[PDB]
């Protein structure tokens, strides 16, 4: 039996409380969405 | 930063002649071998020859290094360093790409 | 640093590295 | 010597631009006197 | 590349209750994983 | 119109996992049971093994190695162990369309019936499929007609049933214009004496145009003890040229006329091979010796000497079919041996037959660092 | 080496000399073997004359001679002989200069075990029997099918026996790093003597595993890596690649502070604490500074020996867990080393073309001094590795067998990565090993070719 | 993805057709 | 081996020995090894017939004869190459079966299991 | 072209646990009470 | 070329020499060394005998 505790904020958190309540552990949370981003350029080869 | 200098194996380049050279040094070498076993020379004069053959061999590559790299590839990572003098001595160099 | 300002003042390919072939069978930008 | 005598630099050694010149060469942008190029032609394909 | 790696949010577990462990690195019967190793999972659970 | 360009082989026989063919006994012998302790004696190798040939099957996988397009003829049952065996083939680009599969038979496995009456019998109640093959319908003739060269060994002739379908498929090649390559190989049951053996491998050896024996083998077959005798002289108060001066290790050429006893007029060319130190080649109008090496203690750890035969039996076939001129002319042939010498070389350095067999790329790049520019 | 009846140590070498058997492997006295030839080549040259004939490089009475092959007498034939544990745990050490190599050696005994371990890419193949000597590992002293496992204990089951074997959870060492063993076998199986049962902490799947894998570029970075310093993404802060626990013991014999105390004024298990903080009750025991952690365990040792009934010790032990920061310091197995000096976000970072971003950044104008060229050729390898996925274990002096093996390997490696995945960047043919990369701030290129890895 | 492990060889095929396809 | 459990669980037989326990009785399954030190492959199948023993612990016997030691045993019980082995039944009415080659374990499970 | 030392004695598999009775090992180590007790170096509580 | 100093000429008239070989030195030094020091070099017999 376990009980959870959900967010949304951006970025990473630091787990600056470590000091909590009974029974009660922080974890670093990620919340960032996007794994990985590429992107291309050519040309069109339109002379002028 | 922006140019952003990096070295490889393939930047470390070595002088055109060096295979010519060791080829020639190793046949002199043989044949003194040969000679001292039949008579023809002794054993003071043995030494001597290895010992000879070998600096003018390695003194004339470190020689040619910087020719080389100043007429025929001026952009190397290896001379802008050196040449710079931000890093590296002629004698550190000839240890990468010499002997 | 020194890596750094020699480049900047290295300067450019000359004759034979920048033009193939002889100039005389046949730089531009000119700034105020 | 009248036998030839075995050496680790009896072959020629792998590089760039040998691959590179003859390459070239099929394709005509380059004549080079004879059919594998030379130690002095790789030396100029380094310049140029 | 910049917002997409930086300016977007997304959801996390950030506190957890466990009702009867001394502390994290301690172990719990019938359970293969130390509560350090529960924790450990939890930080990649995905939400929306 | 024409067929492919690299010519094709065909390899007939068992297909085995790894099996060596030659037993006989050593003097020398390690611990019982320390595995880590018997690298020892490939280092040191007992002599019938110097170069311990194999299954037709790895020949044919290393043929498509060394460059070249082999075919390989049998019967694997439809269990598992078959399949994996056509895979492998498969997957190495070895030609498997002759293969037959048979689903009342079962490989690797033969049914033996133990019989105590004072002696220790065995009789054969049935047969493996590897050595069941029948020449009706397992024999491919398009596959036979393409092919320039036919292998064996002489496992063959160790059992009744393919013992005759042998002979139907090299009366078949013949007719389409191939050449018969017998790579001897002898199995234990075959080193018990000189005659019984004779009499059995004498009509295929008649058939054969070019053949490949083992040094110890050759001896085998004519006069062994003659020749042991010769090599432990030592002369008794002078030596009559100076190369007795100096204990080296025996190298003997065979002369033409020892040989008489086994030529006949159907045979180009015959090879002997003492390991990869030494290739004996003998043909109608010349004589001669290849001189090799052999390094297997620059890799100390991963050195098995298990299919190192195979390899120079296929850069011999790879050769033969590309250049012509090796039948008749000295010193190609020379020339092109040293390339099956490199081969084998390189097979001793990895534990495995299959793993390891050498690429043609490798073996050029060996056959040029070990030779001087002007032999190769 | 070994030690003789004497005193003395012995270096085993091969007799080729022809004998019967023709070789047996012999150790021998630092004095008999001045007298024989011993050489360590090969026998891979042949001329037109025969291999007897042919020379190699060998020594005698102190010295170094070349002699024809008909005159040696033994031969040095074992890859790992004449070095060191350490040393034997360098890749391509052939190509890094002498002087780095004490360095080097010394570096990797300071290296901590961290939370999570990973195995090398590219190693020498000595890790394996480092890991079984070291006692880190449960092995098995028995054969038998593992009957039941807990993270506790485990059961092993053979002939009618049932033998336990228990386990290291979380537990202090001299100098305070932490121990942890984790179990490798499945219930189920069956062990033969000798075979592992369980990991140590810095092994994974039986061999030492002091580090990570890591993508990296070796360029100029705005300053950051002037001299020798390190530039790191966050990624390795984020994703814990880089943490470590850390135990220490605080021992003593016998307003808001003081509300961990127990009963007997004892600070409680699961306690967290900071400077200051009382642990056991004028006399009491508190803080020093920079302490900080969970009390994972308290001990009331009664004890023997003393006049007195030994004054009872209470130990207190304290756990840290600790992130990689600006100031901790980083290093290669090839004599490289560096502080840490700014984390940076992704979005800033270098990146290459398939878009990823690189975790650390090196500067280049080290290698020259330094002469390393090991590194170079270690970080290619591994980019091979991840994309084909494969380790490799390569033995040292490796150009006995050729002239510039390792250029083969490396570069034949690449360029099959770069083919089945099709990545076109990962071997380039004008200028192998280094590819073009772009700025994570404005999106340009740089100017020229770089070198980029995973070491 | 058995088809993978499927040759040629094995769904018998004429032999000009084969040798057509291999090339 | 009170103290010391033995390392090796597979044990070398001779001529003699095997043919009392085939003209005797049995009611367990019997394998025969034949091996030689020389051999490469060898290497290889002791391995896993070391593994094949803890598995079986006295379903099976698992034993080992030497070709050097003895040749002429060999020859006999129709050996043609070295790794070779030999399944006997417990049924005295049942064939034999020689397996020839390096053979998976799985391929070893079977016979024994559903054959023998 | 292609190396001369075949490159597949290199790869090791990723997911691999090391055999340790294996042709390039020692053999397995004995605890030194038991091999004492086995020679009969060091005796019993039962025996004293 | 010219070798006006004492100098050693190691070649002989119609002999074929290819680039960048030695064919003589030039030995300009003529300094007197206190530096001299005579060592010696012992020769020894690689097989038995008289
Ligand atoms: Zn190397």
């Amino acid at each position: 039996c376990i009980g959870l505790q959900i967010e949304r904020n951006r970025g990473y958190l630091i787990k600056t409380p470590h000091n909590f309540q009974d029974g009660s552990y922080p974890i670093d949370a990620v919340f960032m969405p996007v794994r990985n981003a590429n992107h291309s350029i050519h040309s069109y080869g339109n002379g002028n | 930063t922006a140019t952003s200098i990096s070295l490889g194996i393939d930047d470390l380049l070595t002088i055109p002649s060096k295979g010519w050279l060791v080829q020639d040094a190793e046949q002199q070498s043989l044949i003194l071998e040969k000679h001292h076993h039949y008579g023809n020379v002794h054993a003071v004069e043995k030494l001597r020859q290895s010992i000879e053959i070998w600096y003018a061999t390695s003194e004339y590559l470190r020689q040619e290094m910087n020719p080389n790299f100043r007429m025929t590839d001026p952009f190397n990572p290896v001379h802008i360093m050196s040449f710079s003098g931000a890093r590296g001595n002629a004698s550190q160099v000839h240890q990468l790409v010499g002997m | 640093m020194l890596i750094g300002l020699y480049v900047l003042t290295s300067g450019n390919h000359r004759g034979i590295c920048v033009n193939r072939y002889n100039p005389c069978n046949r730089k531009e930008p000119f700034f105020s | 010597p009248e036998k030839e005598q075995w050496s680790r630099w009896q072959r020629r050694r792998p590089d760039v631009e040998t691959v590179f010149l003859k390459a070239m060469a099929e394709t005509g942008q380059v004549k080079l006197y004879g059919d594998h190029p030379t130690l002095t032609e790789t030396a100029l394909y380094r310049a140029r | 590349r910049r917002a997409l790696l930086g300016e977007i949010e997304g959801t996390c577990i950030t506190r957890v209750k466990s009702e009867k462990v001394p502390h994290e690195y301690s172990t719990i019967t019938g359970i293969q994983e130390s509560v350090h190793e529960i924790l450990m999972n939890l930080k990649e659970i995905i939400l929306r | 119109f024409p067929y492919p360009n690299p010519p094709l082989v065909i390899c007939f026989g068992a297909a085995q996992k790894e099996f060596v063919p030659t037993v006989r006994v050593s003097h020398e012998q390690m611990h019982q049971d320390k595995y880590s302790e018997w690298k020892m004696l490939q280092w040191n190798p007992p002599e019938f093994v110097r170069a311990p040939g194999g299954p037709p099957s790895n020949v044919a996988i290393s043929h498509v190695r060394l460059g070249g397009r082999a075919a390989f003829m049998g019967k694997v049952g439809n269990d598992e162990f078959g399949q994996e065996m056509v895979l492998l083939m498969n997957k190495e680009k070895v030609q498997t369309r002759a293969v037959k599969f048979d689903d009342s038979m079962r490989t690797g496995c033969t049914h033996m019936k133990i019989k105590f009456e004072d002696g220790k019998m065995k009789v054969e109640k049935v047969k493996e499929p590897a050595e069941d093959s029948l020449s009706s319908s397992e024999l491919n003739l398009d596959v036979l007609k393409e092919a320039r060269i036919f292998h064996f060994n002489s496992e063959v002739l160790t059992s009744s049933s393919m013992r005759s379908t042998l002979f139907k498929a090299i009366s078949l090649s013949k007719k389409f214009g191939g050449l018969v390559f017998f790579d001897l190989n002898l199995p234990l049951p075959l080193w018990r004496s000189r005659d019984e053996t004779r009499n059995l491998i004498k009509e295929a050896w008649e058939q054969a145009n070019i053949i490949e024996v083992s040094r110890q083998e050759l001896e085998f077959l004519l006069d062994e003890e003659h020749y042991e005798r010769k090599r432990n002289y030592r002369p008794q108060y002078f030596a009559e040229n100076f190369e007795q001066t100096k204990q080296r290790r025996d190298y003997y050429h065979y002369t033409p006329a020892e040989i008489a006893p086994l030529w006949h007029d159907g045979l180009k060319l015959l090879f002997v091979t003492d390991g990869t130190l030494r290739l004996h080649y003998y043909s109608p109008s010349f004589d001669g010796v290849v001189v090799g090496t052999e390094d297997v203690l620059i890799t100390p750890f991963t050195c098995d000497r298990t299919g190192s035969g195979d390899a120079v039996v296929a850069g011999i076939m790879r050769k033969l079919t590309t250049q012509p001129e090796m039948y008749h002319d000295q010193d190609v042939l020379e020339r092109q041996l040293r390339f099956a010498i490199a081969a084998g070389i390189i097979s001793q350095w990895t534990i495995g037959a299959v793993r390891g067999f050498p690429t043609e790329s490798a073996t050029q790049n060996l056959k040029e660092q070990v030779y001087v520019p002007s032999m190769w | 080496a070994r030690i003789g009846h004497w005193g003395s140590l012995e270096s085993p070498f091969y007799e080729i000399s022809e004998r019967s058997t023709g070789v047996r492997m012999l150790y021998l006295s630092p004095g008999r073997d001045e007298y024989y030839m011993v050489a360590a080549g090969n026998s891979l040259a042949l001329n037109q004359d025969i291999q007897e004939e042919q020379v190699v490089p060998a020594r005698y009475r102190q010295e170094f001679l070349t002699i024809a092959w008909e005159q040696v007498h033994l031969r040095s034939i074992f890859p790992f002989q004449y070095f060191s544990i350490g040393a034997s745990l360098i890749p391509f050490i052939e190509h890094n200069d002498a002087n780095r190599a004490l360095m080097s050696s010394n570096m990797q005994r300071q290296a901590v075990p961290l939370s999570r371990s990973e195995k090398c890419i590219v190693g020498t193949g000595l890790e394996r029997q480092a890991a079984l000597d070291s006692g880190a590992l449960a092995i098995a002293e028995r054969e038998g099918r593992v009957v039941y496992t807990n993270t506790d204990k485990i059961l092993l089951a053979g002939n009618g026996d049932i033998l336990s074997i228990p386990l290291v959870i979380y537990q202090r060492s001299n100098k305070n790093t932490c121990m942890h063993q984790k179990l490798q076998v499945p219930r189920g199986k069956c062990i033969k003597k000798g075979q592992i049962l369980a990991d140590g902490a810095a092994t994974v799947g039986g061999e030492l595993a002091l580090g990570k894998n890591v993508l990296v570029a070796y360029m100029p970075w705005e300053g950051y890596n002037s001299e020798d310093a390190v530039l790191i993404s966050e990624r390795l802060v984020y994703e814990d690649i880089y943490t470590s626990f850390h135990i220490r013991k605080y021992e003593i014999q016998t307003a808001h502070l003081l509300r961990n105390l127990d009963k007997n004024g004892i600070v409680m298990l699961g306690s967290w604490v900071e400077t200051g903080d009382i642990l056991v009750g004028e006399t009491c025991l508190k803080l020093p500074i920079g302490g900080r952690g969970r009390v994972i365990d308290v001990r009331w040792i009664q004890k023997r020996g003393g006049s007195s009934y030994n004054p009872e010790t209470i130990r207190v032990y304290i756990l840290q867990k600790r992130e990689i920061k600006v100031g901790d310091k980083v290093a290669g197995r090839h004599g490289n080393k560096g502080i840490i000096s700014k984390i940076l976000p992704r979005q800033d970072m270098p990146y290459l073309q398939d878009g990823r971003s690189v975790d650390m950044v090196f500067n280049p104008l080290g290698v020259p001094s330094r002469m390393n060229v090991g590194q170079i050729f270690e970080c290619s390898l591994g980019l091979a590795g991840s994309l084909l996925d494969r380790h490799y274990r390569i033995a040292p002096f490796d150009e006995r067998y050729e002239q510039e093996a390792s250029r083969k390997l490396v570069f034949s490696e690449l360029y099959e990565a770069s083919k089945q995945t099709a990545n076109p960047w990962v071997f380039e043919p004008e200028y192998p090993g280094k590819s073009r990369i772009f700025d994570g701030r404005t999106g340009n290129p740089f100017e020229q070719p770089v070198i980029i890895g995973k070491p | 993805i058995a088809l993978k492990s499927i040759f040629i060889d094995q769904s018998e095929l004429p032999s000009r057709i084969y040798n057509c396809l291999k090339m | 081996g009170k103290y010391v459990r033995e390392d090796y669980l597979v044990k070398k037989v001779s001529a003699k020995d095997i043919q009392e326990l085939i003209k005797g009785e049995r009611n367990v399954p019997l394998i025969i090894d034949f091996y030689a030190t020389w051999c490469g492959p060898c290497i290889l199948m002791a391995q896993e017939l070391e593994m094949l023993a803890v598995e079986y612990e006295s379903n099976a016997l698992i034993v080992k004869v030497d070709t050097d030691d003895e040749y002429e045993f060999a020859r006999d019980m129709q050996v043609r190459g070295l790794p070779t082995l030999y399944f006997i039944s417990p049924d005295p009415n049942k064939d034999a079966i020689r397996t020839e080659g390096l053979i998976p374990i799985q391929m070893m499970r079977d016979i024994i299991n559903n054959d023998l | 072209g292609d190396p001369v030392y075949p490159t597949i004695n290199y790869i090791q598999d990723p997911d691999e646990v090391i055999d340790y009775r294996g042709p390039d090992f020692h053999e397995p180590t004995p605890n030194m009470l038991a091999y004492l007790k086995e020679h009969g170096k060091i005796i019993s509580r039962e025996e004293l | 070329v010219n070798i006006p100093p004492k100098s050693l000429l190691l070649v002989q008239n119609d002999q074929y020499v290819e680039s960048e070989q030695v064919i003589a030195e030039i030995r300009a030094g003529i300094s007197t060394l206190n530096f001299k020091e005579k060592v010696r070099k012992h020769i020894y017999s690689d097989s038995d005998g008289e």
